[PDB]
RNA sequence: UCUACCCAUGUCCAGGGUGAAGUUCAGGUAACACUGAAUGGAGGCCCGAACCCACGCACGUUGAAAAGUGCGGGGAUGAGG
RNA sequence: UAUGAGUAGCGAAAGAGGGGUGAGAAUCCCCUCCACCGAAUGCCUAAGGUUUCCUGAGGAAGGCUCGUCCGCUCAGGGUUAGUCGGGACCUAAGCCGAGGCCGAAAGGCGUAGGCGAUGGACAACAGGUUGAUAUUCCUGUACCACCUCCUCACCAUUUGAGCAAUGGGGGGACGCAGGAGGAUAGGGUAAGCGCGGUAUUGGAUAUCCGCGUCCAAGCAGUUAGGCUGGGAAAUAGGCAAAUCCGUUUCCCAAAGGCUGAGCUGUGAUGGCGAGCGAGCGAAGUUCCUGAUUCCACACUGCCAAGAAAAGCCUCUAGCGAGGUGAGAGGUGCCCGUACCGCAAACCGACACAGGUAGGCGAGGAGAGAAUCCUAAGGUGAUCGAGAGAACUCUCGUUAAGGAACUCGGCAAAAUGACCCCGUAACUUCGGGAGAAGGGGUGCUCUGUUAGGGUGCAAGCCCGAGAGAGCCGCAGUGAAUAGGCCCAGGCGACUGUUUAGCAAAAACACAGGUCUCUGCGAAGCCGUAAGGCGAAGUAUAGGGGCUGACGCCUGCCCGG
RNA sequence: CUGAUAUUGAAUGUUGGUAAUUGACCUUCUAACCCGCCGCCCUUAUCGGGCGGGGAGACAGUGUCAGGUGGGCAGUUUG
């Protein structure tokens, strides 16, 4: 069955990767949040 | 920038033992070193002639000391052919 | 004319196609067509505005000439060619100066027959001219509504509408729906009646043929639920259930007129449809 | 990154069958109709693998699997995958 | 931490023995035979994974058992490019978007301009080699762009060679179906040729047995062929200009070009090659068959009418005193390259019966990629040994009967291939139809049949229909391959749907009808700008209801 | 959807209080406003802006206020 998670590393970085971050004002929340909470990877 | 910024060791292996027998030097380079900036290092160090420069990244193995996980360096390594007329290094 | 299919499977029954007999060409000029991509009925946000538009088959545009503003340089009628963007057939002009063109093909026109824009042109089919100087009762076709802008009204496969009057700066138009209209006497009309005239006879036959003309099926009110149509719900069929049948969006839709009350053209129309 | 629909761009569909329009020839008539034969190769056409689907039954049901397997089944040039 | 309990389970599958290693062996290694896949369970390669690859050592844990082994542990090692894929080339959808437009703010939209392959363009091939890479290394033989310390030839220094746009034009440039050709890959080993063998189970020097039986890009030549008609003059057009393109007129009518699979030669005094034993190395032809590939969207037909941009060519505008062509010498960067990739390495928590795009995909019989058995190649499946109870599951058979079973013939059985005969009602004249119901079918000889393909022949290949026989219970002897009919309801039909309890009579549909909409359309999205509608224009577009087709569709406007 | 009022100006008659002054109405004008029309320019631009024509025009659009309609949507009640 085809499950739900299909990898594909150009679309990872599209959608979550840093400059897509980046890219918009509430992206940008993400990585305060995340630099916040000290995660040490703060994007796809 | 210097030449000897851009060799940084000779690969002693038997591969790079069997590559000597055919006129062939195998460096570790620095990364950021393109194969013209090594042929011009080679013969500008060594005094040699280089017909040509094959070059090939390795990716760091990741590595393993009791419970501490993580990964060793990027390397570049060169593989420098001399002219058949030409001094050894 | 329309060729009728035999009846060799249930969805070849009762479909019938053009001929295609004016069409004297199966190659379009090259230098007149333009790229076309298809866009489902989704805007600028990328969200359906309309309803049943979706896939069909890929076309590219062809430049047509609405504004027949060559005026005086005399052009041959060099093709009639099938157009899928359009009703009605066009026709490659080749003017004297070596300037290729693209118009709408009234019906008659015969590749070989010479037209002409401007005021001082004959009132043949295929002409175009300023509608002060087309006789009462023409039939013309490729109507303007403001000078330079290009033919708008009657365009479509078989549509015509007649010259009836002319008051000065205006000039009243029966237009194809019937409804008698003030014109600018500046705008330029086409003479004659469009072309491919057959076209409204084509019984398509079957679901898959509206699908190659990108028209996605149609989905009743009445079978969606509530929370998608006024009409939906209901225990087994249902009647409309309402004082006035509904659209999607929960406006009547049986007789209630949407002409903006209000409209600035109102004082142009003379007599509705 | 599942899925619904859409957009751009690619690609896939073993084999076999049937024989639309048209055309040609012959006949045919004052002209046409019309008839026969050959040709022709239409189709959400037919049979059927790949592929896609999921109709019936059994099995499974702390599973080999949080939807499957087996045996049959449907579509298979299309509103196709 | 118990209980359940030494219980359920140990995840589709063929192994057996001999030898070895070792503290220890059903499980690791080797050998032998056996067995399984083979339009794959083989070969290549995406995505994804990220060292899992190779070597040596190891055995605590992981491995559903074991373990000396391993995709596991520890050490070392391993990925080589002007030409392959990507970038320094092009654009699609889409995305970003200077100024700009719109908006309480945040922002939204959008122009110039960019980014963006899934497409366009674009120079390298054969052989060899490592434990682990190979169009990358090595050998041989090439090609492409660019450069000029040089060489030669030619042209010209301002009516002056040449270069030439970021501009114009051409081109690139396109669908689907069908069939004929031509060719090639592949196949057969038919003939010939070469090497090896002559058997110990009755027979065979034989129509005997086994194995092999070629080769690149490039360069030169040629070609089935396919496309285009061609010259000259004149020009309201191609933002400026064109000696280019478009248009017209006149002249000429087979020429021209433009492409082209492949073939021949060379490449090759080379390479490979049965085998013999790192070396050495024979023959290496012809015939037949033949694509799902190529010529090639070429042709024909069709309607639903089939990207863009660059490279490329040409034109001028320009630039311009040095240029052009051919040698010779030279220069050529970055990223990827290991390994897995129908899988134990990816997605499924697992070494999980699931899912995973693409290329290649042999033989016999066959229409076939079906089917059964095999080739190349891969594999024997990570618990076993017994015993052969009930019961459960998956299979096989079954006396007599034959739907009596059951809600219901559910399940199973039966039918099943090819050729031939024959085939009703009804019908929209297509159908119904494989209706139904019947018959034939092996092998031998006549017989290398008639006849056909190929060929100069020899030969090879295809091949009816007959006649005469022969054998069996049975001849499409296995595998694979419609059960059929009578009548009714519903839906006209092919389609679609509740991913995972409903596939249907539901949805859709072509067709009908009503209604709105005159274009800044109506309708729709959005606060707006901006959009879809539509680069459409009443034969069009939106909305409601009905649902092929046939016959029809009455009365009521009081609410 | 509809009115008032602002943006909003100029004339002309006409007809209501008030014999000369103010409201309402019709028509005309152009100069605001509008143009998803044309030419030119910024400019390699179907955006935008400027300039010139043309169309339309004190309407429309928009702001404020007002009435109507309004399961399209919302919060709830339904002992
Ligand atoms: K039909
Ligand atoms: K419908
Ligand atoms: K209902
Ligand atoms: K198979
Ligand atoms: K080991
Ligand atoms: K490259
Ligand atoms: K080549
Ligand atoms: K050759
Ligand atoms: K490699
Ligand atoms: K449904
Ligand atoms: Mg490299
Ligand atoms: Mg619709
Ligand atoms: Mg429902
Ligand atoms: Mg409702
Ligand atoms: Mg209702
Ligand atoms: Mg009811
Ligand atoms: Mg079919
Ligand atoms: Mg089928
Ligand atoms: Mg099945
Ligand atoms: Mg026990
Ligand atoms: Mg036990
Ligand atoms: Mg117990
Ligand atoms: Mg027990
Ligand atoms: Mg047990
Ligand atoms: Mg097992
Ligand atoms: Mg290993
Ligand atoms: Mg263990
Ligand atoms: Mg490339
Ligand atoms: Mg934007
Ligand atoms: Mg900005
Ligand atoms: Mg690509
Ligand atoms: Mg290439
Ligand atoms: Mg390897
Ligand atoms: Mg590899
Ligand atoms: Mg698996
Ligand atoms: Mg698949
Ligand atoms: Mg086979
Ligand atoms: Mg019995
Ligand atoms: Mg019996
Ligand atoms: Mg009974
Ligand atoms: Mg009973
Ligand atoms: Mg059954
Ligand atoms: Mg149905
Ligand atoms: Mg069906
Ligand atoms: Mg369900
Ligand atoms: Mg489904
Ligand atoms: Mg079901
Ligand atoms: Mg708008
Ligand atoms: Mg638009
Ligand atoms: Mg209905
Ligand atoms: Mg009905
Ligand atoms: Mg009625
Ligand atoms: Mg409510
Ligand atoms: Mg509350």
């Amino acid at each position: 069955m085809k499950r739900t998670f299909q990898p594909n590393n150009r679309k990872r970085s599209k959608v979550h990767g840093f400059r897509s971050r980046m890219s918009s004002k509430n992206g940008r929340l993400v990585l305060a949040r995340r630099r916040r909470k000290g995660r040490k990877v703060l994007s796809a | 920038k210097d030449p000897r910024d851009v060799l940084k060791r000779p690969v002693i292996t038997e591969r790079s033992a069997d590559l000597m027998t055919e006129k062939k030097y195998t460096f570790e380079v620095d990364v950021r070193a393109n194969k013209t900036e090594v042929k011009d290092a080679v013969e500008s160090i060594f005094g040699v002639k280089v017909d040509k420069v094959n070059i090939m990244n390795y990716k760091g193995k990741s590595k393993r000391v009791g419970r501490y996980t993580g990964m060793t360096s990027r390397r570049r390594k060169a593989i420098v052919k001399l002219t058949a007329d030409s001094k050894e290094i | 004319a329309i060729k009728k299919y035999k009846p060799t499977s249930n969805g070849r029954r009762g479909m019938t196609t053009s001929d295609f007999a004016e069409i004297t060409t199966d190659k379009p000029e090259k230098s007149l067509l333009a790229p076309l991509h298809k866009k489902g009925g989704r805007n600028n946000q990328g969200k359906l505005t309309v309803r049943h538009q979706g896939g069909g088959h890929k076309r590219q545009y062809r430049v047509i000439d609405f504004k027949r503003d060559k005026d005086g340089i005399p052009g041959r009628v060099a093709t009639v060619e099938y157009d899928p963007n359009r009703s009605a057939n066009i026709a490659l002009i080749n003017y004297a100066d070596g300037e290729k063109r693209y118009i709408l093909a009234p019906k008659g026109i015969q590749v070989g027959t010479e037209i002409m824009s401007g005021p001082e042109a004959d009132i043949k089919v295929g002409n175009a001219l300023p509608l002060i100087n087309i006789p009462v009762g023409t039939v013309v076709h490729n109507i303007e509504l403001k000078p330079g802008k290009g033919g708008q009204l009657v365009r479509s496969a078989g549509t015509s509408a007649q010259v009836l009057g002319k008051e000065g700066k205006y000039v009243l138009v029966r237009l194809n729906s019937g409804e008698v209209r003030m014109i600018l006497s500046a705008c330029r009309a086409s003479i004659g009646q469009v072309g491919n005239e057959q076209h409204e006879l084509i019984n398509i036959g079957k679901a898959g043929r509206s699908r190659w003309k990108g028209i996605r099926p149609t989905v009743r009110g009445s079978v969606m639920n509530p929370n998608d149509h006024p009409h939906g719900g209901g225990e087994g069929r249902a009647p409309i259930g309402r004082k006035s049948p509904m659209s999607p969006w929960g406006k009547p839709t049986l007789g209630f007129k949407t002409r903006k009350k209000k409209n600035k053209s109102d004082k142009f129309i003379v007599r509705r449809r």
